[PDB]
Parts: structure tokens; C-alpha cells; sequence
């Protein structure tokens, strides 16, 4: 029981400059080792449309940032596969939100912060940023949020 | 103007605290007027963000405004449908218009309804109908064996599928093909060149892709439409045009265009071994087809841009691509056109 | 038969005009003109009923 998945974001999902306020580490997160496995490891369904042109679509894959800063891209698809990992148990089978805690989203908002600081750079590329800050508040709600959660549940 | 990040806006409100008469101030992190100042910075870069997109709005508004020329609407999905009866029909069955073909696939909901009479002749095994998709947009564009489903049909009928996918839906005009169409308008303001008469001859939406070919004191423009023909009224209703374009004193002529048939017999590779089947190849031979019509007049068969938009389709599932013999670039003259050929796919 | 294209009524139009003008027609279209020839109640009342 899983919604098929675009073929867009299942290709994106599938595998110096520094600021001084906010930093990155490259820490994955505990469930978003297990989905993606699950993913490498099974054929999840998928869709053969592709109508919703938001998102990774002509966003994420149109932007220089994917030959020009491939580290840079590599935060990016960090951001996805943890913001596609809280969305994945809270809509179907919750079982797998045991394995969330509060500092999987604290990194996540960092390098956030850090990536979107560097494409403020860009004037051409400010569309992404607009996705990333209205993101960046969703994952701090659920950061302030994801203790209550699991002890009402 | 000049796009300003959250950093240093709050470095600029940052030193403009510390300069403003204030020492006791401290913006470490977790402070309420370190977060108060974020966002308002976030809220001015938002401001800025959305100045320049509707700066580019406006660019754009102004510039459909401006003189009169304006993007064409999107085309309806079209194409042939295949009935097959459980027996040849006895006596001649009418077909009542406007009856609706539909599919089941949850993925393709979208309708199809018939615009014409047809007539079922007795002694016939089968009937091809065209049908034009109701909604307007490439939703229409279904793979082979999608459209399985008729309304108000009689016992008669054993099987409804379609031999090939339409390819023919399109979305809303092109951002780059407007652009190109509105550079062609520009250039062709001086009259009495090639340019104006290439624009003179392309304002009509039914015909597409002309060539000029310019003889001493005897202009030639060789005008097809997307199927490759020149009907009489088209013909002269395009020369009425390009009368008030066409440069003063000099022969003009038109005569259509020459087709030409080349097989490609293309050989494709597939990294997966399981996705292999009849239906991908079925899906490869239209699409080349498909990319064979639609080309206009005096370009070369590049090889490149075949490989290029055959493996468009998927990057990974489609490995390599290679040919026998096309593989230099055919020379087209001017009246020809490669518009027919037999595509046979030959999987390594 | 024999060749790429064929059709029975676009054919008889040539050989008609062909014949009247016994073989020698004033246009070369004659010629031309074989090769670029060939190459509701029920809704409605269901319609207005749905929207009242």
C-alpha cells in the first residue's frame, strides 16, 4: 500500500564557499537510511504522468547547481529524501515514525539554511530558494512538534 | 533591482543596532530580536523575489500587448480508432454521431467523441472511425492499447483498441517557439526580403515549416502543410497574403513540395531486460515515425537529433542507439521533404 | 494496380477531362491533377436537463 511515485522525483531521489551562521554535516537520519533502501532495494510503483510541473520539475533539473556545485546538490536530495521520509509515515503506515527524534530535523533545517544561503548568490535561480524557505519553517513546526506526537500516539 | 539575500540584510540590520546607540544589545542565537530580524529579512527577500518575477511578468504582459501579436491557442488530440467485430456484418449498420470512446486505465480518464456520420458496409470485419479528444491539452496523447471502451455499441462489436498513439496533442504554445515567431515579426518589418517573405508565408496557422529560394528576378516559396500537402485554396489564399509582402517588380511562384521515403531500420539497446516487449517497440516505431513528420523543408536527416530525441524518452532504460546505413547525414534539396519511411526496430 | 497510388473516381475525372479535350487539354494541370489528388437532440436535452 503505496502511492506510485513520479518518475521525476523516483530518478531525482535515486542518487571553499562556507557560511558563517548556519553549517551542514551530512548526517542522514535513521528512517531516511530505511526508505532508502526500501526504494534501491524494491520496484515501488510509479506514474507515467507528469502534469504537476512544480517542485523538482524544471526546478531542481533545469538549475546549473547540478554540474555546477554537485555537493551543493547532494544537500539538496539530503533535504528531499528527509523531507520525503516525514511525509512517507504521517500519511501511510505510521510505523515507521518510532524511528524519528528531534535532531534528525534540527540538521535537516541547518543545511537548509546553508544551501539556500549560497543560491541567494544566483539571481537567476531564486525560484528554488522560494520552495526552500517556505520548507524551511514546515520542518521547524515538526521540530517543535515531533516530541508531542509520538507520546499522544 | 539588485536581489538581496537574508544574510546581508541581517548583517545591515545587525550593524545598524550595534551603530544605533545601543551596547547592551547581543544578537547570539535563540534571542527574540535575533529571530525578529531573520524574518524580517526573510520577508524582504521574499519582496524582492517576488518584485523580479513580476517584473518578468511584466515584461512579458507588456510585450503580448504591445503591437498585435499574440500566442495560438493548443490543438486537440486526434487520431484513428479500430473496431473489431465477432462476425462480418450481415446488413449496413449506422454508427449515430457523437458516440463516446473512453478508456478504463485509471490513468487515462480523458473522453473522445466522433465529429462525423460513419457507415458500417455489410461484409466488413472491421471499421477505422477518426475521434478528437474533448479536453484540450496532451492529455490526449495515449500510449498503444489505451482507448478499450465504446458507448451506445451494439453486441456486434468484439474489441476496441487503437493500432497507434496519437502523438498529435500539444499544451499551450511554446515559450521558445512564441520567442522565435516574434523575432521572425520583428526582422521581417523591412519588407521586400527573404525574411519577410519567410514571415508572410509562416502567419498562416496551417501552413508550416515554407522555404524561399531566390532566382534571379523569380522568387520561389515552397509551402507544405503539417501533413505535406498544398490544397488549391491554401495555395492562393497564402500568395493573396504575401502579395501585400511580396517585394515589388519581381516573380514570385509556389509548386509545394517533393516527398522523399528513407528506412531508418534503427537498432536500440535496453539496459533492462524484463521492460522489453512488443509495446515499448511499438512506442519506439511511432515515435520515430512521428519525429520523421513534422520536419520542414531543406534540412538535412542529422542523425544527431534523431539519437537525441529517441532517447529523450527514458536516459536510463535506453542505452545506446546505432544505424546501418544513414549514418552520414542525407542532403535534402530545396523541394524535398523527408516525410514517409518504414521504421523497422532491430533489438541487440 | 501497378504503381504507388491508385483511385477509381480521381482517375475517371482525368480520362473525362482528358477525352473531352481529345487528348491535348489547354493546362498542364490535366496531368497535374491525378498526382496532387492522390497521396444531437439527444445531447442537447441531456445537456439543458442537467443544467436546471
Amino acid at each position: 500500500n503505496f502511492i506510485p511515485q513520479p518518475q521525476g522525483l523516483l530518478r531525482f531521489l535515486n542518487t571553499s564557499f562556507v557560511s558563517k551562521f548556519y553549517t551542514p554535516q551530512l548526517q542522514l537520519s535513521e528512517l531516511a537510511k530505511k526508505v532508502l533502501t526500501n526504494i534501491k532495494t524494491d520496484d515501488i510503483p510509479v506514474l507515467e504522468r507528469e502534469f504537476n510541473d512544480n517542485t523538482i520539475i524544471h526546478k531542481a533539473n533545469d538549475t546549473l547547481l547540478k554540474v555546477q556545485a554537485p555537493r551543493m546538490y547532494m544537500i539538496l536530495q539530503s533535504i528531499v529524501l528527509e523531507a520525503y521520509a516525514i511525509v512517507n509515515c504521517f500519511v501511510e503506515n505510521p510505523s515507521s515514525l518510532k524511528y524519528l527524534t528531534e535532531e534528525d530535523v534540527s540538521i535537516t533545517r541547518e543545511n537548509l539554511n546553508y544551501v539556500a544561503d549560497y543560491l541567494g548568490n544566483y539571481d537567476d535561480y531564486n525560484s528554488v530558494v522560494l520552495d526552500l524557505r517556505d520548507l524551511d519553517l514546515c520542518f521547524s513546526a515538526i521540530e517543535l512538534q515531533l516530541p508531542l506526537i509520538k507520546k499522544e500516539a | 533591482m539588485k536581489t538581496r539575500k537574508l544574510t546581508n540584510i541581517l548583517s545591515k540590520l545587525i550593524d545598524k543596532t550595534m551603530a544605533g546607540t545601543s551596547k547592551i544589545t547581543d544578537f547570539t542565537p535563540g534571542s527574540a530580536s535575533r529571530s525578529l530580524l531573520e524574518a524580517v529579512s526573510l520577508e524582504i527577500e521574499q519582496f524582492y523575489i517576488l518584485t523580479k518575477e513580476n517584473i518578468d511578468w511584466g515584461i512579458q504582459e507588456g510585450i503580448i500587448e504591445a503591437f498585435d501579436f499574440q500566442k495560438r491557442q493548443s490543438k486537440r488530440a486526434y487520431g484513428d480508432v479500430t473496431i473489431q467485430f465477432y462476425q462480418p456484418l450481415d446488413m449496413r449498420m449506422y454508427i449515430p454521431a457523437g458516440t463516446t470512446f473512453t478508456s478504463t486505465r485509471q490513468e487515462y480518464p480523458q473522453q473522445f467523441e466522433t465529429l462525423v456520420d460513419y457507415y458500417a458496409e455489410p461484409d466488413s470485419t472491421e471499421i477505422v472511425v477518426e475521434v478528437y479528444c474533448k479536453e484540450t491539452g496532451v492529455a490526449g496523447n495515449v500510449p498503444e492499447g489505451t482507448i478499450n471502451t465504446i458507448a451506445s455499441g451494439s453486441s456486434l462489436i468484439r474489441s476496441v483498441n487503437n493500432e497507434y498513439s496519437f502523438n498529435t496533442g500539444t499544451k499551450e504554445e511554446s515559450q521558445e517557439d512564441f520567442k522565435r515567431r516574434f523575432h521572425s515579426f520583428v526582422e521581417s518589418r523591412g519588407r521586400a526580403t527573404n525574411k519577410s517573405v519567410r514571415y508572410g508565408a509562416l502567419q498562416i496557422p496551417d501552413v508550416e515549416g515554407v522555404y524561399v529560394y531566390e532566382e534571379t528576378g523569380h522568387i520561389t516559396v515552397f509551402a507544405h502543410d503539417r501533413n505535406g500537402n498544398l490544397s488549391d485554396t491554401l495555395k492562393e489564399d497564402i500568395i493573396d497574403a504575401l502579395q501585400d509582402y511580396r517585394p515589388s517588380g519581381i516573380m514570385l511562384d509556389v509548386t509545394g513540395v517533393e516527398k522523399e521515403e528513407v528506412n531508418v531500420s534503427a537498432t536500440v539497446t535496453i539496459s533492462n531486460k524484463s521492460r522489453i516487449g512488443d509495446t515499448l517497440q511499438k512506442h519506439i516505431e511511432s515515435v520515430i515515425r512521428s519525429y520523421l513528420n513534422n520536419l520542414k523543408t531543406s534540412d538535412d536527416l542529422i542523425i544527431t537529433d534523431l539519437i537525441q530525441a529517441i532517447m529523450n524518452i527514458d536516459d536510463v532504460l535506453i542505452y545506446d542507439v546505432s544505424f546501418d546505413n544513414l549514418d552520414e547525414n542525407i542532403i535534402v534539396p530545396p523541394q524535398g521533404i523527408i516525410r514517409a519511411g518504414e521504421i523497422k526496430v532491430e533489438l541487440k | 494496380t501497378k504503381y504507388r497510388f491508385g483511385n477509381k473516381t480521381h482517375a475517371t475525372t482525368l480520362l473525362d477531362e482528358y477525352i473531352k479535350y481529345k487528348g491535348e487539354p489547354p493546362n498542364d494541370e490535366a496531368f497535374d491533377k491525378y498526382l496532387k489528388a492522390i497521396e444531437s437532440p439527444l445531447v442537447m436535452f441531456s445537456r439543458m436537463l442537467f443544467n436546471w
